[PDB]
């Protein structure tokens, strides 16, 4: 079943707490999400995880369909905050039917909502189902219905209801906060399983946030709250820390997962949350064009270590929040300038997608460059580079980034070390790496060792007569 | 490929002016009468010299200048002064140069080019005010404006069957009465002779100017906003506003309406509404 | 110019069945934000049955506007009196 | 040629530091 990981955060917020700002009563008291310390604990003068917040077995392990809004299925676990990554890892494969992904995507950006050029519209919203199309990815994104999170979740819909291919089931992964979720009733049940449903309202529900309807799979997580929205950034990369770490399994000898943000539209955290990212060595891609701190990082891409002290660029944001360079309440702005001077200097670990000359090559190629580029940058003790970018590239089933990028620098020939990437495309199959390595000169009458087809025999299509 | 390079036929053959508006129209709604144009270089005419004249025509029902359901004189006959407020004829003004220049007094906001009309029946500012009658509103269990990030506002407005807009008691004098009686213009109309505190309980928004279309030289509506705010959502203060509307002889309706910029009153309104909406840091 | 809510997107799409011009419908009145609310579409989706335009059928599908949703009692019965008249 | 003509479609949309 696997309910009895999966646990609760629950506790009282209404022990003694003069939070009367929401007027409906002091600070959500009993006949709430608070049930269990309705009577009297030892002294509750302060609700603070000293004063425990309990675990017990989880109410929100089912299934519900989006009403009216489409058919399809998708499963809802709410979760802890102190919840081990391995755990949520071994229910997303092993419980929900989840192959074992090659590559992560982690959307983030602002939670308002941004309208942009329809020729980035047509670029960003194309590109990103044929990512996940080919390689077969997950799309870590945030959850709600509002903002960046938005976005991609129209790019979705606008594959997987009009070219509706079961062929490429794309995979993205909300994860939010159970809490800041609309409708927290109406999808609890100790009961354990539910082939359940809830309706969709935006209008309503002012401070709580809907889910977004075009998602896969669903995570939420909470700290017995409601209202305080950043919980799950203490998940989401303790998450990603994780899968990036897990390794690929597959007969022609395998990889480690890589992993990369797409920023659009960004602000104050998202500024926190991109060299974080970059610190821990995973690259990501910048879009030109629209977002309030990524067409900064836009504009400082390219020039070297020489800063503004950002006053000229400080309104680069072209919603003006806070509406002017003096008036923009943030005082020490020597802290944002730093965030930057970090993110620029690794030149490696940072691209930027121009429109006018990139959108031509593609966004696929990209945001595929950048995972390349990042690798090429670490390697160790040879021309480990020159295998592990190919052992990548037969995962992706992207012949001509394997062709157009890894093929046209010097490779070192030495044509033995192409054996345990042969070994892959033939099982994998994957048949047209294999006129790849025929050009370069991987000679059949030399590859084919006696060892090779008894390695070969065991990995038959399992399907087969 | 046939309708492919048809879309490559088509892809290479590429290589103080706020014043007043609502005043300087052409139409004026009861007597087909439009005699000059100006515009935003020539409207005050403190600055510009504009030699070329509006011929005058005044007191729009019955008697040019005479004015006895009105309730002004004639030019001849020895104009009030500027800012005295005797007598039952309000000249109290709330800006200082009130200017009696020709015998008649002349308004500060700039020449529109008209008349002199009674359609003010005033020749004067006819200090008026609107209730802003305002809910801070909600849902099932108490809302905000999830749009952008504000608040959403609801406001009574008032469609009047006949002309085409939703709109509020004008406060504009009520004839030998004061400025909470025209505010039972339309609030008697509302049923209640009991409660009459409503400005009491009021919050003032904004003194000055609004762009009357049926404005002139000599008279033109300038008001005071008042606020009467809601922040239970709960109890007997809405309760008994709501409760003290039977409405009973009253023409079409009287909804609660949600306010933005894209509401169903024209121009006067709608100008002076954001004001109201800045106050609580509404959504407009 | 709307008045009191979504009737915009209700008044434009009104206009764009009796256009018969199923890309100004497209790239206009379907790139903002739709305010989604299903139901909504049934008065028009009524309007493209009858009148055949049938192009607009694809566009709504495409929408979310569910035929086993869509199909009520009343429907058929005020869609079996519309029929084509010159039809056997 | 549909090949070729595909390839048209997007041919034509592109008018102390050290302390």
């Amino acid at each position: 079943i696997k309910k009895k990981e999966c646990v609760y955060f629950v506790e009282s917020s209404k022990l003694s707490d003069a939070g009367k700002v929401v007027c409906q009563c002091g600070y959500t008291h009993e006949q709430h999400l608070e049930e269990a310390t309705k009577p009297h604990t030892f002294q509750g003068t302060q609700w603070d995880p000293k004063k425990h917040v309990q675990e017990m077995p989880t109410d929100a392990f089912g299934d519900i369909v989006f009403t009216g809004l489409s058919q399809k299925v998708k499963k809802y676990v709410r979760v802890s905050q102190d919840t081990p990554s391995s755990v949520i890892y071994h229910l997303m494969t092993q419980h929900w039917g989840l192959d074992v992904p090659n590559l992560l995507i982690s959307v983030t950006g602002g939670a308002k909502n941004f309208n942009m050029k329809p020729r980035l519209k047509s670029i960003f919203r194309r590109g990103l189902v044929k990512v996940a199309q080919t390689t077969g990815a997950w799309i870590i994104t945030g959850g709600s219905h509002t903002g960046v999170m938005k976005q991609v979740g129209e790019a979705v819909r606008d594959f997987s209801l009009s070219s509706s291919y079961k062929e490429g089931e794309l995979i993205t992964i909300g994860v939010a906060t159970w809490g800041t979720v609309h409708r927290r009733e109406g999808l609890i049940h100790p009961t354990g399983s539910f082939p359940a449903e809830y309706i969709l309202d935006e209008d309503g529900q002012g401070n709580l946030t809907c889910l977004d309807s075009n998602h896969s799979h669903f995570i939420l997580v909470d700290d017995g709250t409601h209202g305080q929205y950043g919980v799950e950034i203490p998940l989401r990369t303790r998450l990603e820390k994780f899968i990036s770490e897990q390794t690929k399994e597959r007969g022609g000898v395998a990889i480690k997962i890589p992993i990369v943000c797409v920023v659009l539209e960004g602000g104050p955290g998202t500024l926190h949350t991109i060299d974080n990212a970059t610190t821990n060595g995973t690259p990501c891609v910048v879009v030109e064009g629209s977002g309030r701190v990524a067409d900064v990082i836009a504009q400082v891409a390219n020039l070297p270590v020489s800063d503004i002290t950002i006053s000229l660029i400080q309104q680069k944001l072209s919603v003006f929040f806070q509406e002017m360079f003096e008036t923009f309440t943030e005082s020490r702005i020597v802290e944002w300038t730093k965030k930057i001077q970090d993110i620029v200097r690794r030149r490696q670990l940072l691209t930027v997608f121009r429109e006018g000359k990139d959108g031509q090559q593609d966004v696929d190629v990209a945001i595929l460059q950048a995972l390349l580029k990042a690798s090429r940058s670490q390697d160790h003790f040879g021309h480990e580079n020159w295998d592990h970018q190919l052992k990548l590239a037969v995962a992706w089933n992207r012949v001509d980034i394997a062709r157009s990028e890894i093929f046209m620098d010097e490779w070192q020939w030495k044509p033995s070390d192409l054996h345990p990437t042969m070994t892959a495309a033939l099982i994998s199959n994957k048949p047209e790496f294999v006129k790849l390595f025929l050009e370069n000169g991987v000679q059949l009458k030399e590859f084919v060792t006696w060892d090779t087809l008894l390695y070969l025999y065991e990995n038959l299509d399992p399907s087969c007569l | 490929i046939s309708n492919k390079v048809d879309a490559m036929v088509d892809l290479l053959d590429l290589d103080g002016d706020s014043y007043h508006v609502n005043a300087r129209h052409l139409l004026y709604p009861n007597c087909p009468v439009t005699r000059f144009p100006v515009p935003n270089e020539k409207v005050p005419w403190e600055t510009e010299f504009l030699i070329y004249d509006p011929p005058f025509y005044t007191a729009e029902r019955k008697d040019a200048a005479a004015m006895d359901p009105m309730g002004d004189t004639l030019e001849p006959l020895s104009t009030i002064q500027y800012n005295v407020v005797d007598g039952l004829r309000d000249r109290r003004s709330f800006h200082g140069p009130y200017t009696v220049q020709a015998g008649l007094p002349l308004n500060p906001m700039g020449r529109t080019g008209l008349r002199g009309r009674g359609s003010l029946s005033c020749f004067g500012p006819n200090h008026t005010l609107y209730p802003m009658v305002t809910r801070w509103r909600r849902n099932e269990d108490g809302a905000i404006c999830r749009k952008s990030i504000k608040k959403m506002l609801e406001v009574l407005v008032v469609k009047l069957p006949l002309s085409e807009h939703w709109a509020l008691p004008g406060g504009s004098r009520e004839p030998g009465e004061m400025l909470p009686r025209k505010l039972k213009r339309i609030l008697r109309q509302e049923h209640w002779p009991s409660f009459e505190n409503l400005l009491k309980c009021g919050m003032e928004v904004y003194k000055g100017y609004m762009d009357d279309p049926r404005n002139t030289d000599n008279a033109w509506i300038e008001t005071v906003a008042v606020s009467v705010h809601f922040q239970d959502q709960n109890d007997v203060e809405l309760n008994r506003l709501n409760s003290n509307l039977h409405a009973c002889d009253s023409g079409a309706s009287i909804r609660w309406q949600v306010v933005d910029r894209r509401i169903p009153l024209y121009a006067n309104h709608k100008t002076l509404l954001q004001k109201a909406a800045a106050e609580f840091g509404a959504h407009y």
